[PDB]
């Protein structure tokens, strides 16, 4: 019956910056509006209740405002601890509809990734397939690409990427590019290299280990 | 201490009953103005309010799903049960239950207390336990690889929780084979490799599987 | 009556009223100690009387606090009484369409006499029950009222 | 504000005051039933409003009872306040021999502001503690006073 | 339910410590205005108030016996203990403990709750269990004789309490030998002598002696 | 410090009669006076508190009055259930002194005793001594005397009397005269008779059993 709409759907700001997130209602819900903060996977945490009243324990930098159909959440001096998705819920009438959510990202100076490679394990090789993992730790921005080379032959369709959510301790990300081959493919070649293309590098740095190490 | 915890299956076949149970402690659902609701969140998606039951059994639902939704309570065991039948793969999500208290007063905080949430996967694929392999190299990282399991999720602890510093656990990626795969690494100094013991504790509750692997170089 | 008898009946009157009211903070309230002379372990007819008059005068401050608390509850109950009367005018004005029942004024007078005729445990219980039934009634009403 | 908003904030005001008051008998108090139309199992925008206005008017009788109970407690607390003042005059007259301490009037004014500055749970607790300490003080005093 | 029960020895040697314990339930001795007192009653004599302890440990005594009297309380176990030392045969009595509540109010009922009372005999004579003999004859009575025991009292039940109608139990008479003797009879119809079973249950707690004797004529 | 005195120390009245028991104080105890009712052996039962206020459950026929030093307990229409000793206690100042107590007895029409005799038991004879018991059930007044005859020889120093307290069911008493002899004395004689002298008899009735019965 009620539709809540949030804008923007995503936001990126620096530490010490100010963040503005708005939420509109299809019909008036008076001041009965509630903001939530959600970390990845974890359950939401209560921030503001009744539009402008602060829940116990919430820092003073969080402040909501508005009534009727226009509502706004404001973070005064942004800390890296505030990395989360912020949701909007009206509690006036059923259904207690949520908003689309606003993903808040933290900015920082461009950081080069710390790259290390792990070879396939002995137990995995003594089985069906093999997997080579390229670890890229603590870099920003999240935008990055990883290419795999096997005997100087670029691969395709053999790898998948996994990225952590933004580490609120330093606003960095981490990548895990896993190259999956068969046991016969790992024996048919010798050299295995990971090619990292990231903004924090002057050149696409390549790491590699050999079959006999 | 207020505690709400969800309980239910991590895997449901299509067109098969899903029965979720929310057990709470620290408050009575018979209290005036008290209520318990159900809210779900598909992986990486926005929240969707599902149902709600009040102290006087005046049950409310999301109008889009009321056909397959039946909520009920038992105030003598502190249990709220939401039942979804004829499950579809579109309704795979993390299912939360939340507490609504002091409804009409200036202390209507909203959903002020939530549970951890239960990840519900809907697929005819069977449950499979994971396989764990170590990853080994003034810092050279280490970790271990948890591959080929179903369904999500797993839990990876390092040294039984004694090691949490510098740990980057990666989310699972659904392989084209249909099984999940993830890795968990620890940024360690190369000085403590021969002093401390680095073992990862992999726990996959949907299959009651628990695996421990020691990480050593070569 | 005599001197000690007027003291006894006056204290008996105060003690009865305190029980009628009774149905972290580190505050210093006067207490009776062994050295004050009001015990058998050293009973002093004058040292005890000095502590009694002193303690009661130092208690007289907190008695004014209690009257302010119970007056606040009297002003609180009278506010709920009048705020409900406005809530009636608000709802009937929004209705404007009347199959309305209004209670009999003399039936209410007969009930108020009966409600107050029972003893204090029943009246403290009745006060306890009226508050819960009215708040639960409003929460059920407000929920349906918000669905409009 | 609009019609539904004035209803919501007026009820929210009444509900807050009831919680501020709250800290066999078979009585008929209005309750909300399924056939009254205020539930999802049969929601009627007019049948529910008829039951709301009726139930509140039938509740308005018991609201006058509550004001009489809290006024009785206000008159009760003021009686203990004045009966203690007479108890002072009784005791000092029986003494007639004065090393008497009288509290500072402005020190009491500073304390009353602090006692009432804390929140309601602390003040309901303070009211709870003052009553017990004063009755226990009188019972200890009366016991020593009867031994004379 | 309010219960006060006395506990102590039924026999004390002369110039030897007497320790009585009153255990109560249903109220807290820490309550303002609450108190527990001790009152004794020599056999067939008037009451004599002994001691009293208030909630604030302000203990009071009868001025005549304060030299040998020490009362104390333990509010965590609900126990009041009165200790009499150097006992004399003049102080043989039934010892009661009573509850004094709401001291200064208009509800100061006085000693409104009492215990059963403990009979305390003071003598150097040793404890002896009784000997029971039957007594057998439109009514001819029956009964049984409880003779030669020390100290008082005993308990005589008929058919384990099933028979209380027409029962006349006589008080003990101190023989010149120093031992007590009593009899308990039942006025029965001569019709039920061959139908019902008439057995007396003699119980002498000071010696943990329990005797049962069947009554039959000849 | 305080002395309470009751008068009379004993009293006897009929059923439906009025009873007056007074209690005086050596010094004023205000209205803080408490009356108790005590059955034989059992613990006292509360009747009146604060001189004239009735404890819960006490029948309306009990009514106390007085203040200062003069106090009075009144039983309007006496029932046989009221057989007890009534005590007087001041609760003003320690010591909480009791009165001497007033023993209340109930009057009734003179009743003749129902006399039966029991011979010595087989087990008692097969031991040290022998005992003959003369039972006198349900008689009034309590005044009675019992003589023992052994082969028509009156005895002395060989018997003791035991009397029940007044049976409040019918205001009667019961006697138990126990004659104790040695085993040789019981064998040296044949006839054993109990001589009952009571007001309810026109002549001193004698009962007897023989050795071989
Ligand atoms: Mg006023
Ligand atoms: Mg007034």
């Amino acid at each position: 019956d009620v539709v809540m709409t949030q804008s923007p759907s995503s936001l990126s700001a620096s530490v010490g910056d100010r963040v503005t997130i708005t939420c509109k209602a299809s019909q008036s819900v008076s001041d009965v509006l509630t903001w939530y903060q959600q970390k990845p996977g974890k359950a939401p945490k209560l921030l503001i209740y009744y539009a402008s009243n602060r829940y116990t324990g919430v820092p003073s930098r969080f402040s909501g405002s508005g009534s009727g159909t226009d509502f706004t959440l404001t973070i005064s001096s942004l800390q890296p601890e505030d990395f989360a998705t912020y949701y909007c819920q009206q509690g006036y009438r059923s259904p207690y509809t949520f908003g689309g959510g606003t993903k808040l990202e933290i900015k920082r100076t461009v950081a080069a990734p710390s790259v290390f490679i792990f070879p396939p394990s002995d137990e995995q090789l003594k089985s069906g397939t093999a997997s080579v993992v390229c670890l890229l730790n603590n870099f920003y921005p999240r935008e990055a690409k990883v290419q795999w080379k096997v005997d100087n032959a670029l691969q395709s369709g053999n790898s998948q990427e996994s990225v952590t959510e933004q580490d609120s301790k330093d606003s960095t990300y981490s990548l895990s590019s896993t190259l999956t081959l068969s046991k016969a493919d790992y024996e048919k070649h010798k050299v295995y290299a990971c090619e990292v293309t990231h903004q924090g590098l002057s050149s696409p740095v390549t790491k590699s280990f050999n079959r006999g190490e | 201490q207020i505690t709400l915890k969800e309980s239910g299956p991590a895997l449901v076949k299509p067109t098969q009953t899903l029965t979720l149970t929310c057990t709470f402690s620290g408050f009575s659902l018979s209290t005036s103005g008290m209520g318990v609701g159900w809210i779900r969140q598909p992986p990486g998606k926005a929240l969707e309010w599902l149902a709600h039951i009040w102290w006087d059994d005046d049950k409310y639902y999301n109008p889009s799903l009321k056909s397959r939704l039946t909520i009920s309570k038992d105030t003598s065991k502190n249990q709220v049960v939401l039942t979804m039948t004829n499950m579809d793969p579109v309704d795979t999500a993390t299912y939360y239950c939340a507490r609504r208290a002091n409804y009409g007063t200036s202390y209507d905080y909203g959903m002020d207390y939530w549970g951890q949430g239960t990840l519900v996967t809907v697929s005819s694929a069977s449950t499979k336990g994971p396989s764990v392999f170590p990853l080994a190299p003034g810092t050279a990282a280490l970790g271990c690889l948890v591959k080929d399991y179903f369904p999500e999720p797993v839990t990876v602890s390092w040294n039984s929780g004694a090691l949490t510093s510098g740990v980057h656990t990666f989310p699972a990626v659904l392989q084209s084979s249909g099984l999940y795969s993830l890795s968990s690494v620890v940024t360690v100094p190369s000085s403590s490799l021969g002093t401390q013991t680095y073992i990862c504790n992999v726990n996959h509750k949907p299959s009651n599987t628990k695996v421990d692997k020691k990480v050593e170089p070569k | 009556l005599t001197s000690s008898e007027r003291i006894d009946k006056q204290i008996r009157y105060i003690l009865d009223g305190i029980s009628a009211l009774r149905k972290e903070n580190n505050l210093n309230l006067p207490k009776m100690a062994e050295k004050d002379g009001c015990f058998q372990s050293g009973f002093n007819e004058e040292t005890c009387l000095v502590k009694i008059i002193t303690g009661l005068l130092e208690f007289e401050v907190y008695l004014e606090y209690l009257q302010n608390r119970f007056e606040s509850s009297e002003e609180q109950a009278r506010a709920v009484q009048m705020s409900t009367k406005v809530l009636i005018q608000f709802l009937q004005k929004k209705a404007k369409n009347d199959a309305i029942t209004t209670p009999d004024p003399t039936t209410n007078a007969s009930l108020l006499t009966k409600l107050q005729a029972q003893n204090q445990w029943l009246q403290d219980m009745t006060t306890h029950l009226i508050l819960r039934s009215f708040k639960e009634f409003l929460q059920s009403s407000l929920r349906a009222l918000r669905q409009m």
